[PDB]
């Protein structure tokens, strides 16, 4: 956990040197040979980058439009390909939409469909 | 008003076997891989562990489309959904129960945990919208579209299907919300002041730490 | 890769780029589309103490 | 409706073919159960080939360079490391066989409550209202074909829990009370079809000094024009 | 055994919150009319009305 140096009595944390996964996002070879890599749990240090709670992922452009995620990275970090190049964003949970709630009144359907 | 508690996920705990066989070892290692695929398999098992507890979180809670919203006037025929509905003034909305829940219940050998997909903050999102829906458009929201409906008059339907004919709400509709908000704060007491309240998510966190204290130590 | 007539046709050279690295850690030259743990990320020492 | 939805049932049909002969996928759940048992297989095969401490991984070979004394102990190597093998493949089989045990419960359970009946339970059946379903079979598993449904059009009508007439207060047998702006109406919960309250269409329950949001109209009593 | 209770979650989300029971002690003791559900530290909280 520690030494005391033998030298000089002084006493020196040991931290092992920095680890972690590798994984690499990619689309299909059918369509794409370009990845992007994440390094899991490190800092954008040691290692077009974008840190995100998972780790640091290199090669992926970071957007700030949100979409349905594709390429899960974590931490609500997806990625994909679009215009085309890997992008990563915050993915949506779905499109917002309000209920026009009311105390008098009430939505009845008029027509179905059978699916 | 009764309160069931179930395990849905577990940590997702991702171990190296190579690193914790032989940490930084040349020689280790080389004799390792005359054991073949065993190493590769035992991460190949726990990545399917960690795959799966996204997948089981997305099935429990990602059920709806759409992202519900209440409305500002919160008026739901005198039932007070104040304390399971988010607090927009805190820095992750959450509700007043849920962050009762959370405050009560709880490295270099190549053992490593990997975060959910979904942060805390996106589950918020959606028990927000199932309860939004719920509240605001009953079931029809889980069948279809989100059709607004009275609040009184969803439960009124809520009663017919218990055997209970609906005037019996109408005519105690005071009763029946003062019943459901004292509930309601019943409720917080109870979690607020029993730590046993939430044993079961507790007792799983529980075993995934000894299970990895026990993997630790027995590098002794 | 050996073909049916035991030539070999084509290779991945895994230490190339980490799209070779996942091709040899999934033992195929066609990629699924998807996130794959391939290696692990170390820091060397650079001195001796 | 029942010629539309003859059309709409049998347009829903063709996209199901149109979706599985083209979608890949869209089949990924049985595909994946066969690749996890092709891996374990190729794995429990692979692993024939690591000598495991052993001076080869052949027995063969072992037994034809040395004498019992010692090839006894390069044997040893080999079984112990290969019925680590089994053991762990057998494991893995046993665990693997668990969820697909659990599935075929579901699956089932599915045809009995589903196929041979009708569902109560939300989403149970696919999303929307269940109707009936058609079981298909499949490499290693079921399809089911689950016929919902699902309300396409709607829209914003006035509405009330209860009618005043003579003070009396009246409430829906079935259904509510709606209003399009300038007639109210009664009508079924799932689908648009106002009808004329009448006497035959509510009952009565308490007054009006009680209810809630009650609102005055008229309520059509069909006897007495017969009267 | 996580994935079990995952999948009971699941269910009781879509029969007992999306829907109505009909299913006895199925979301909790008493005729079922309501539930709203709660998030938790690895788990759900249901509230049974
Ligand atoms: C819903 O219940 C909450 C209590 O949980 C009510 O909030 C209290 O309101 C009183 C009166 O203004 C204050 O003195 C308290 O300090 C409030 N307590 C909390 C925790 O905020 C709330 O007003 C009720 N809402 C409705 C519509 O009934
Ligand atoms: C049904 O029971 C409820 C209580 O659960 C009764 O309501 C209470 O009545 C007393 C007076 O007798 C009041 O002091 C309480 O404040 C009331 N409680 C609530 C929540 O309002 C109700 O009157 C009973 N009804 C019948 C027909 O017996
Ligand atoms: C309910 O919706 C269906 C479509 O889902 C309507 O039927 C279609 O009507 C258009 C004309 O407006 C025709 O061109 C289509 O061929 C019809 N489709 C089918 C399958 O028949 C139906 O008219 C709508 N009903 C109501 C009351 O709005
Ligand atoms: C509410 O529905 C009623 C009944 O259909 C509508 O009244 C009828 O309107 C038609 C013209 O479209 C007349 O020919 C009928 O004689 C009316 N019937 C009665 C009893 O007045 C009424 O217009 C609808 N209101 C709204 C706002 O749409
Ligand atoms: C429904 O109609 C009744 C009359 O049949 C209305 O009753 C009146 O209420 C006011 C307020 O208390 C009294 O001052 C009047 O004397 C009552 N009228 C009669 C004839 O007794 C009632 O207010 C109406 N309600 C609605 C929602 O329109
Ligand atoms: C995959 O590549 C083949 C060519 O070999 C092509 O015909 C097919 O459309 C491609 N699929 C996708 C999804 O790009
Ligand atoms: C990376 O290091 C910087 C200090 O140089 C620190 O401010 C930042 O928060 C660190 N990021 C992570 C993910 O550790
Ligand atoms: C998102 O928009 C903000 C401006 O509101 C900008 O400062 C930021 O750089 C943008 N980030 C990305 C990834 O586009
Ligand atoms: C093997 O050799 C034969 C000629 O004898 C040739 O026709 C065939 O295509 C070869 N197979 C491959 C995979 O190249
Ligand atoms: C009901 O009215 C609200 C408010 O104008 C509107 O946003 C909503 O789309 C309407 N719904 C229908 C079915 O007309
Ligand atoms: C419905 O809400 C409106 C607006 O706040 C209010 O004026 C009206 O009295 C309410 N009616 C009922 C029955 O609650």
């Amino acid at each position: 956990d520690a030494v005391r140096d033998p030298q000089t009595l002084e006493i020196l944390d040991i931290t092992p040197c920095s680890f972690g996964g590798v994984s690499v996002i990619t689309p299909g070879t059918n369509t794409s040979n370009q990845v992007a890599v994440l390094y899991q749990d490190v800092n954008c240090t040691e290692v077009n980058v974008f840190q995100t709670r998972a780790g640091c992922l290199i090669g992926a452009e970071h957007v700030n439009n949100s979409y349905e995620c594709d390429i899960p990275i974590g931490a609500g970090i997806c990625a994909s390909y679009q215009t085309q190049s890997i992008i990563a964003y915050t993915m949506s949970l779905g499109a917002e939409n309000s209920v026009a709630y009311s105390n008098n009144s009430i939505a009845i359907p008029t027509n179905f469909t059978i699916s | 008003v009764t309160t069931e508690i179930l395990p849905v996920s577990m940590t997702k705990t991702s171990v190296d076997c190579t690193m914790y066989i032989c940490g930084d070892s040349t020689e280790c290692s080389n004799l390792l891989l005359q054991y073949g695929s065993f190493c590769t398999q035992l991460n190949r098992a726990l990545t399917g562990i960690a795959v799966e507890q996204d997948k089981n979180t997305q099935e429990v809670f990602a059920q709806v489309k759409q992202i519900y919203k209440t409305p500002p006037i919160k008026d739901f025929g005198g039932f007070n959904f104040s304390q399971i509905l988010p607090d927009p003034s805190k820095p992750s909305k959450r509700s007043f129960i849920e962050d009762l829940l959370f405050n009560k219940v709880t490295k270099f050998n190549g053992l490593t945990v990997l975060p959910p997909l979904l942060t805390d903050e996106m589950i918020a999102q959606y028990t927000s919208a199932l309860l939004a829906g719920t509240i605001t458009s009953g079931w029809t929201f889980g069948a279809g579209a989100a059709l607004q409906i009275p609040f009184a008059m969803q439960m009124a339907y809520r009663f017919n299907g218990i055997g209970v004919t609906q005037n019996v709400l109408y005519e105690n509709q005071k009763l029946i919300a003062n019943q459901f908000n004292s509930a309601i704060g019943k409720i917080q007491d109870s979690l607020s002041s029993t730590a046993s309240a939430l044993g079961k998510l507790q007792d799983v966190v529980n075993q995934n730490a000894q299970a990895l204290n026990t993997l630790v130590k027995q590098l002794s | 890769k050996y073909n049916e007539n035991g030539t070999i046709t084509d290779a991945v050279d895994c230490a190339l780029d980490p799209l070779s690295e996942t091709k040899c850690t999934l033992k195929s030259f066609t990629v699924e589309k998807g996130i794959y743990q391939t290696s692990n990320f170390r820091v060397q020492p650079t001195e001796s103490i | 409706n029942q010629k539309l939805i003859a059309n709409q049932f049998n347009s829903a049909i063709g996209k199901i073919q149109d979706s599985l002969s083209s979608t890949a996928s869209a089949l990924g759940k049985l595909q994946d159960v066969v690749n996890q048992n092709a891996q374990a297989l190729n794995t429990l095969v692979k692993q024939l080939s690591s000598n495991f401490g052993a001076i080869s991984s052949v027995l063969n070979d072992i037994l034809s360079r040395l004498d019992p004394p010692e090839a006894e102990v390069q044997i040893d190597r080999l079984i112990t490391g290969r019925l680590q093998s089994l053991q762990t493949y057998v494991t893995q089989q046993l665990i693997r066989a668990a969820e697909i045990r659990a599935s075929a419960n579901l699956a089932a359970t599915k045809m009995s409550e589903c196929v041979l009946g009708q569902s109560k339970r939300v989403d149970f059946c696919g999303k929307g209202y269940h109707l009936m379903s058609f079981p298909q079979s499949a490499p290693h598993g079921v399809v089911f074909l689950h016929v919902t449904y699902v309300p396409a059009q709607e829209k914003n009508f006035t509405t009330a829990p209860a009618i005043c007439h003579d003070g009396k207060a009246h409430f829906p047998r079935e259904g509510v009370f709606v209003s399009n702006g300038t007639h109210w109406f009664v009508t079924q919960r799932n689908f648009y079809e106002p009808q004329i309250i009448t006497t035959d269409n509510t009952f009565v329950s308490g007054n009006c000094d009680v209810v809630i949001g009650i609102v005055n109209n008229t309520v059509y009593d069909p006897l007495q024009p017969e009267l």
